[PDB]
């Protein structure tokens, strides 16, 4: 398992690199008080909201690659899945962060996943 | 130019550019919450066929205010 969040972490330090040429105002859910409590739900909420970058920009590698994100991600999480958790919050109410910071978060999650996998 | 936005269910819209390659979002509506995975964003795209310009399908769902 934690063969593909590597990639995945790798995908999202490419993304970071990517759009320090692209002009983004997307302000996005994220949760950087994630616990391995409520992990899954967590990763669930980032994997929803990178659909809304897929629809407000047309850059094609950026497309490629977050979309590849998810295709790996989701694989991941369906393969080798767990239990199911409860006491999480929903998604639409943890803070709205710009997506630089909505990244950094994303990837220090990822690095959890990868820590305990 | 761009015509008029379509109105979102519980969500709002103040265009301030009508012009090719603005970029608008709209709002959504006190005790209502942007549904994740969906996007407040639409923005004003020229047919270079036809002179035409329309705003880009929104994908916006606006769901009640889960911590209410």
């Amino acid at each position: 398992s934690s063969g593909n969040w590597i990639d995945v972490r790798y995908d999202l330090e490419k993304i970071e690199s990517l759009i320090q040429s692209i002009h983004i105002d997307t302000t996005l859910y994220t949760d950087s008080d994630f616990h391995p409590s409520c992990k899954v739900t967590a990763m669930n909420c980032f994997l929803l909201e990178l659909q809304v970058i897929l629809h407000e920009y047309s850059n094609m590698t950026l497309n490629e690659t977050v979309r590849n994100v998810l295709y790996l991600a989701n694989s991941t999480l369906s393969s080798n899945k767990n239990v199911a958790e409860s006491g999480c919050k929903e998604c639409e109410e943890l803070e709205e962060k710009t997506f630089t910071e909505f990244l950094q978060s994303f990837i220090r999650i990822v690095q959890m996943f990868i820590n305990t996998s | 130019t761009c015509p008029p936005p379509v109105s979102i269910e519980h969500a709002d819209i103040r265009v301030k550019n009508y012009s090719v390659n603005s970029r608008e979002r709209y709002v959504c509506n006190s005790g209502f919450k942007r549904k994740a995975g969906t996007s407040t964003l639409i923005e004003c795209v020229i047919n270079k066929n036809t002179n035409v310009a329309h705003w880009t399908t929104p994908s916006l769902k606006c769901i009640r205010d889960p911590s209410l």
